[PDB]
């Protein structure tokens, strides 16, 4: 799956 | 890329540097804490290449 993790 | 004030998810709120996951059926993005996916599960799903299906799409 595609994710965005906190940057 | 998308602007910072774009809206997402069931909640219709911005990304705001929150953990999010994309649904492979509807292509909407969801905050993990809105839909029940932990960061740890997100890390595993990203690495294992498995589809994510959101609650609307279930
Ligand atoms: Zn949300
Ligand atoms: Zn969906």
């Amino acid at each position: 799956a595609r994710t965005k993790q906190t940057a | 890329g998308p602007l910072p004030n774009a809206l997402y998810c069931i909640c219709r709120q911005p990304h705001n540097n929150r953990f999010m996951i994309c649904c492979d059926r509807c292509e909407e993005w969801f905050h993990g804490d809105c839909v029940g996916i932990s960061e740890a599960r997100g890390r595993l799903l990203e690495r294992n290449g498995e589809d994510y299906i959101c609650p609307n799409c279930t």
